[PDB]
């Protein structure tokens, strides 16, 4: 697979969304972990482009898993690592000089060095990236200030070039900490704080692993398959709060809440969910309908199809049917089913692309 | 065990904060 970047290359029409990363290599990393990104075109700083268009990192997707390559000045393009057998760490220990990475500034303190600012961002529950003013900054009001920042996506909204100031990334992803990701588990409890996203999960331990990898989730609430309201069954509510803790614990049955251990054991085990869910149909956008022998073959079909996020093998069972059954390869936007269905005789699972 | 009304309305949006200004040039 391709890990080397394509210099002065611009991919054309796969735009999923556009986010701002320091470099093209980080643009790749963001692409790699995006549920749908296959390709990217990064716009490096050059006089041929207007400053606002700098550090543009465009996440792309294509049914054909590739896109037209046009040549263009100061454009670095490349491919995701979804298929690749080599791995990356997603940990940006680099500190970027003369770079203002912008987001929602929520903290503004003082720090001896950028490394003290970094350690603050790393240890702060909400911090995604930081910007630190060196001692030589024009404004004496701002000298030696540490701005803790967070964004919806975990990546900056806009990056500009500002002299005598350094930006960097939280190093929560650099920890090891084999320890339980779900940490505090609150059975027969619903939380009720800002819901920032929602996905459909088969069990409550997928729910937790998602919250741990989600940029802005600190605690969660999972409604089970036996939860009263059908629309809410298997609903994984990702929540956050200004404190970082829940506010109120409402004791309702058939719902399980919990706490993310943000830096636990979670580079790629939510991606290594090699579990098979029997009598379970992961709904989504249909990508193909291939035929195969086992669900273990269906899985290998989903892993090798780079656009496949999850699968449902509908087993044929040779009671009176053929031995070969149907392998629905599927996808969605979040990377999770749009609805989990119980009782329709399918064996479901998750792609092993990033495992 | 006595009554369940659906009074948890899933609502996706962000966490608020106190505004802090950027560096000027
Ligand atoms: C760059 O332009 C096109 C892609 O737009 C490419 O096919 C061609 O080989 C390149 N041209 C040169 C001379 O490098
Ligand atoms: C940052 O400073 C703010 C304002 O005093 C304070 O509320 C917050 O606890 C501080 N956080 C860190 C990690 O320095």
């Amino acid at each position: 697979c391709v890990t080397q970047l394509l210099k002065d290359t611009c991919f054309e029409g796969g735009d999923i969304t556009t986010v701002f990363t320091p470099s093209a290599k980080y643009c790749q990393v963001v692409c790699t972990y995006h549920p749908r990104c296959l390709l990217f075109t990064f716009t490096a700083e050059s006089p041929s482009e207007d400053p606002t268009r700098w550090f543009t990192c465009v996440l792309k997707d294509s049914v054909t898993e590739t896109l037209p390559r046009v040549n263009r000045t100061a454009a670095i393009s490349g491919y995701s690592f979804k298929q690749c057998s080599h791995q990356i760490s997603a940990c940006n220990k680099d500190i970027y000089v003369d770079l203002d990475m912008k987001g929602i500034n929520y903290n503004s303190s003082v720090a001896k060095s950028a490394q003290e600012c970094q350690e603050r961002c790393t240890d702060d529950v909400h911090c995604h990236f930081f910007t630190y003013a060196t001692r030589q900054f024009p404004s004496l009001e701002h000298r030696n200030i540490c701005l803790l920042k967070h964004t919806q996506t975990g990546t900056p909204t806009r990056i500009t070039k500002l002299d005598k100031v350094v930006s960097g990334f939280s190093l929560k992803s650099c920890a090891l900490s084999n320890l339980a990701c779900i940490r505090d588990i609150f059975p027969n409890t619903v939380f009720a704080d800002s819901n920032i996203d929602s996905v459909m999960a088969p069990d409550a331990f997928v729910c937790g692993r998602i919250c741990t990898h989600h940029p802005g989730c600190l605690f969660f609430t999972f409604f089970s398959q036996e939860w009263p309201k059908e629309s809410q069954r298997n609903l994984c509510l990702l929540k956050t709060s200004e404190s970082g803790l829940p506010s109120t614990r409402i004791k309702k049955s058939k719902a399980l809440s919990g706490f993310s251990l943000q830096s636990c054991r979670h580079s790629i085990p939510v991606f290594c969910h090699s579990s098979f869910y029997h009598d379970t149909d992961f709904l989504g956008e249909e990508l193909d309908i291939v035929a195969a022998k086992s669900h273990e073959a269906c899985q290998k079909l989903c892993t090798n199809a780079v656009r496949c996020q999850f699968f449902t093998y509908t087993p044929a069972q040779a009671s009176c049917n053929e031995g070969k059954g149907k392998c629905y390869l599927k996808l969605s936007s979040n990377g999770s089913p749009t609805k989990i269905l119980h009782g329709r005789g399918g064996i479901s699972g998750y792609t092993l692309r990033l495992c | 065990d006595d009554d369940w009304i659906p009074d948890i309305q899933i609502d996706p949006n962000g966490l608020s904060f106190n505004p802090i200004s950027d560096f000027p040039d």
